[PDB]
């Protein structure tokens, strides 16, 4: 159920909940938090990025 | 050239 996201943008982490982020990595999703943000994991740490600074990837074959 | 940047949840 965990969906699969690629970063567009870098995203510098402001606050302690924020998972920093560089354009062309792979992030996979929870949940939608608020309208703006979606909570995460990139090589297994959990935090929040924004949903503009990514693009869902579609199933692998 | 990054989005506008989203505040923190509330």
């Amino acid at each position: 159920e965990m969906r699969p996201a690629r970063a567009k943008f870098d995203f510098k982490a402001q606050t302690l909940k924020e998972l920093p982020l560089q354009k062309g990595d792979i992030v996979y999703i929870y949940k939608q938090i608020d309208q703006n943000w979606y909570e995460g994991e990139h090589h297994g740490r959990v935090g929040i990025f924004p949903r503009t600074y990514i693009e869902l990837l579609p199933p692998a074959e | 050239v990054p989005p506008p940047r989203p505040p923190p949840p509330e």
